RNA sequence: GUCCGACUUUAUGUCGCGCACUGGUUUUCAACCGGAUCUUUCCUUCUGGCUAACCUGUACUCCUUGUGGGUGCAGGCGAACC
């Protein structure tokens, strides 16, 4: 503790601390490419969205607001950004 | 951490991300982007509202990442800007919702001080306005204004 | 075509260069239809270390976008052509003096030609393949600055060797030395 | 509010040296704070700290080797004119043999011996042995 | 502690803490010297050759006094990876 | 170089304080301050003076064939100054 790194602490440790006081502060949040069963366009979307974010060629929702991140409709495939 | 208007202490916030430029991923048009941010203004949205629209239905982290210009900004160089600023209209609209509430039953006092703080913020963010040149030098916040502006 | 896509006086070994770029647009699917809207600014040689040398195109900059978008396919053709030459597609930013209290006021001085900025601006544009994703800056004990740049571990493998060079060419254009490491 | 961040960043180097530690990490890392560690380098009582850019005010990770005692800022910047200097050093510095009371003048942040060398003197900074 | 003419007046020029260079008072009676026994090829332990470190009574107080001996030790070639710079 | 303290009515040869005054101070040194210069690096710039000064080249070379050195007139250096 007398003797330590600040400029090259461990990864683990860098995803220990909480965002805003790592060395350089970056968000833990990602974007998200999601299918529905719809049709096969792919919509990017946002880890910790806001909205009902709907498929502008069908009027079906592929998140939904939470306190925290999105949680998915049940039936759509992703793959992280 | 200070929490003008109360002994709140918290800090969440976002962390804009270090690179400045667009992210590696994205392949949508700037002139694509600034024209979603010209529709969704004449939608009648605020510059919030068009920023959280941008982050979640489509692949733009922040404006000034992928064009160069802020929302506002933007809206301005397209004479789309609101003649009362955003977070100065929020403030009237709460103000006025609040003295709508206490006019419709005097014995709550807790909501006539917060109507107070309101309005001690109403008039710092004014202040700052003004100084600006925002707002015409005129401008300031009485009765029936508030709702004259918000109607 | 020589005289076209330089916009300068003309000088014998530039006049080469010129001659690769007419080369390289020769072939028609992908090295044309953009390359056509084309100039210079005085590309410079910049001498490194073990006789090994850096040349350093100047763009106009309002070019910049297309050699942008152009640059890769360009670099490994002319690396093809050149031989121990590396080429680096650096811009050129007027850099003014801030206004001296005893000299007179001119107009205000927009902060992106200020050296520092310039130097960032050349600094992120001495590599296009990799980005910048940390900067650090270490003061030595004897009194020197080191500037040292983190760059994504991801896309590494166009620099391989050019790293050095890259160093030699800041030092060559600021005297400001650079360390070059890539994290984990 | 933060008021004047030069104080929070010798604060933090008292703090982590009384403790015995050799590493600071100063977070605002403004111009003169940079200058101040420099002619602390310069004299000795620092190690080899270090600018960490964020893109936002950027961050500081100093360096020690328990050769300092005590910094501290003089949180109003007096003017100093060239005769206060010695007062300053008496009611300061421990002793005449040492410490360094540096001052901001119109030539640069100096230690108070090099401003005395110059015969230049301006506001006061803070004080380091 | 030097006279002009070049000859030392100080009287025991102190100890240092070997861990944060500290100086080692004359009544600190919390601090101690640690010596560790040089080591030949076949593992006999040299008499009389050794290595010195003096920790302050100041890190025992505090608790750090086991890491700093670690972190000492590693660097002059007694232990193999038992401290690890970046925690 | 200059030289003075131990050698006492004197000194040098001598014992050097490692030079009591004055220089080479590019002996590397090391600073401690400046000044000018090159950066895409300006320090208010011109408008006439005055052209101070030689990027002037006109008549030319005083003198070793040597740009050391000049008598000198239209361009033309202005911080050397009005
Ligand atoms: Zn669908």
């Amino acid at each position: 503790v007398l003797v330590q790194d600040l400029l090259h602490p461990t990864a683990a440790s860098e995803a220990r601390k909480h965002k805003l006081k790592t060395l350089v502060q970056s968000p833990r949040s990602h974007f998200l490419d999601v299918k529905c069963p719809g049709c096969l366009n792919i919509t990017t979307v946002f880890s910790h969205a806001q909205t009902a974010v709907t498929c502008e060629s069908c009027s079906t929702v592929l998140c939904t607001p939470t306190g925290g991140k999105a949680k998915l409709s049940e039936g759509t495939s992703f793959r992280r950004k | 951490m200070g929490r003008m208007h109360s002994k709140g202490k918290g800090m969440s916030s976002s962390a804009i991300p270090y690179s400045r430029n667009a992210p590696a991923w994205f392949k949508g048009s700037s002139d694509g982007v600034v024209e979603q941010i010209i529709k969704y203004a004449r939608k009648g949205l605020t510059p919030s509202q068009i920023g959280v629209l941008l982050r979640d239905a489509h692949g733009v982290t922040q404006a000034k990442v992928i064009t160069g210009n802020k929302i506002l900004r933007i809206l301005k160089s397209n004479g789309l800007a609101p003649e009362i600023p955003e977070d100065l209209y929020f403030l009237i609209k709460k103000a006025v919702s609040v003295r709508k509430h206490l006019e419709r039953n005097r014995k709550d006092k807790d909501a006539k001080f917060r109507l107070i703080l309101i309005e001690s913020r109403i008039h710092r963010l004014a202040r700052y306005y003004r100084t600006v040149s925002v707002l015409p030098p005129n401008w300031k916040y009485e009765s029936a204004t508030a709702s004259a502006l918000v109607n | 075509p020589q005289a076209k896509i330089l916009s300068q006086a003309p000088t014998e070994l530039e006049l080469q260069v010129a001659q690769a770029f007419i080369d390289l647009e020769n072939n028609s699917p992908e090295l044309k239809a953009d390359l056509r809207a084309l100039q210079f600014k005085s590309i410079r040689e910049i001498e490194v270390a073990g006789g090994k040398k850096a040349l350093a195109v100047f763009v106009p900059v309002p070019s910049l976008a297309a050699y942008h978008k152009v640059q890769i396919k360009l670099t490994r053709e002319l690396e093809k052509k050149f031989q121990d030459r590396h080429v680096i597609f650096l811009a050129e930013r007027r850099i003014l003096p801030k206004p001296s209290r005893k000299s007179r006021q001119t107009q205000k001085r927009p902060r992106s030609r200020t050296l520092t900025a310039v130097h960032d601006k050349i600094l992120e544009d001495l590599v296009f393949p990799t980005e910048i994703v940390g900067k650090r800056v270490r003061y030595l004990v004897g009194g020197n600055k080191i500037q040292k740049i983190l760059l994504n571990s991801k896309d590494v493998q166009h620099i391989d060797n050019k790293l050095e060079s890259f160093q030699a060419v800041y030092n060559k254009l600021t005297g400001k030395q650079i360390v070059f490491e890539i994290p984990s | 509010t933060r008021t004047s961040v030069l104080a929070d960043a010798l604060n933090a180097i008292n703090n982590a040296e009384k403790t015995g530690k050799r590493q600071v990490l100063i977070r605002p890392s403004s111009k003169v704070i940079i200058k101040f560690l420099q002619v602390m380098q310069k004299h000795g009582y620092i190690g080899e700290f270090e600018y960490i850019d964020d893109h936002r005010s950027g961050k500081i990770v100093v360096q020690l080797n328990g050769r300092l005692n005590k910094c501290g800022v003089i949180s109003p910047r007096f003017n100093v004119k060239i005769a206060d200097v010695e007062k300053w050093t008496a009611n300061l510095l421990p002793a005449r043999q040492f410490g360094y009371v540096i001052l901001t003048t119109s030539a640069g942040i100096m230690d108070h011996e090099e401003a005395h060398r110059k015969h230049v003197s301006g506001k006061i900074l803070g004080f380091v042995y | 502690m030097e006279n002009d003419k070049g000859q030392l007046v100080e009287l025991y020029v102190p100890r240092k803490c070997s861990a944060t260079n500290r100086i080692i008072k004359a009544k600190d009676h919390s601090s101690v010297q640690i010596n560790i026994a040089q080591v030949d090829e076949e593992g006999r332990a040299i008499p009389g050759e050794y290595v010195t470190y003096a920790l302050s009574g100041y890190i025992r107080a505090r608790g750090e006094a086991d890491d700093s001996l670690n972190r000492l030790a590693q660097q002059d070639g007694l232990l193999k990876n038992v401290w690890s710079y970046s925690r």
